[PDB]
């Protein structure tokens, strides 16, 4: 299938060059896979999402999306026009309140719950979790995403937006999972984008077009914005057949556009998410 | 944390 006028980001997915508008993919489109997306909520109402969307868990007095970060994240993710893998299921964890903030007992809580939660859902191609957060060090939270990761789902975690080094940064530092940098138009680093040796992978970061709350849409930038283009890419391999939650990420890195990335130092992976798709 |  081809979607024509994509924002950039799905369109740069589906290129082996910057600069293309169609969003090229294989209809099966994520179907069968499930996406957590562990941030401020989910409006699970908002059209583009044709009710494939549900919240499953609030750490708060309310499971509704005050924020937009997670509506954001979740439309990249699997909503009709904005999303990567327009077929796919989504789980709202809201571990952020709607001022963005959120103690790091809750988000490992999150992180525990999911791992768990997903037993119980009729996920047969997988299940991926997208997390668009992050704090500085801390080893409980990395531990966490570790579980998370080894209890059998794809886990992708946003680097940060500090333009530094993510090793002093969690979950982003956790080498067991798939820490994510952000891309501009131009196959620029993102300036914001945090680098070093525990990326993994980049992904398109920069004025982002997606869902937002009360119905409506918003260009935003960040680490968070590249994170669910690749837990849509890896839910989308997964119907396709071609990974597993296992070894989504190395997958991605090995298909990988390689050394389009301009302003990348020394010791960070020039690697660009690709769907590598074939009509 | 914060978001992303
Ligand atoms: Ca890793």
């Amino acid at each position: 299938a081809a979607q024509t006028n994509a924002p950039w980001g799905l369109a740069r997915i589906s290129s082996t060059s910057p600069g293309t508008s169609t969003y090229y993919y294989d209809e099966s489109a994520g179907q069968g896979s499930c996406v957590y997306v562990i941030d401020t909520g989910i409006e699970a109402s908002h059209p583009e999402f044709e009710g494939r969307a549900q919240m499953v868990k609030t750490y708060y007095y309310s499971s509704r999306d005050g924020n937009g970060h997670g509506t954001h994240c979740a439309g990249t993710v699997g909503s009709r026009t904005y999303g990567v893998a327009k077929k796919t299921q989504l789980f709202g964890v809201k571990v952020l309140d709607d001022n963005g903030s959120g103690q790091y007992s809750t988000i490992i809580a999150g992180m525990d719950f999911v791992a768990s939660d997903k037993n119980n859902r009729n996920c047969p191609k997988g299940v991926v979790a997208s997390l668009s957060l992050g704090g500085g060090y801390s080893s409980s939270v990395n531990s966490a995403a570790a579980r998370l990761q080894s209890s059998g789902v794809m886990v992708a975690v946003a680097a940060g937006n500090n333009n530094a080094d993510a090793r002093n940064y969690s979950p982003a530092s956790e080498p067991s999972v798939c820490t994510v940098g952000a891309s501009d138009r131009y196959d620029r680093r993102s300036s914001f984008s945090n680098y070093g040796s525990v990326l993994d992978i980049f992904g398109p970061g920069t004025s982002i077009l997606s869902t937002w709350i009360g119905g409506s849409t918003r260009s935003i930038s960040g680490t968070s914005m590249a994170t669910p283009h690749v837990a849509g890419l890896a839910a989308y391999l997964m119907t396709l057949g071609k990974t597993t939650a296992a070894s989504a990420c190395r997958y991605i890195a090995d298909t990988a556009n390689k050394g389009d990335l301009s302003n990348i130092p020394f010791g960070t992976v020039n690697l660009l998410a690709y769907n590598n798709y074939q009509a | 944390a914060a978001p992303a």
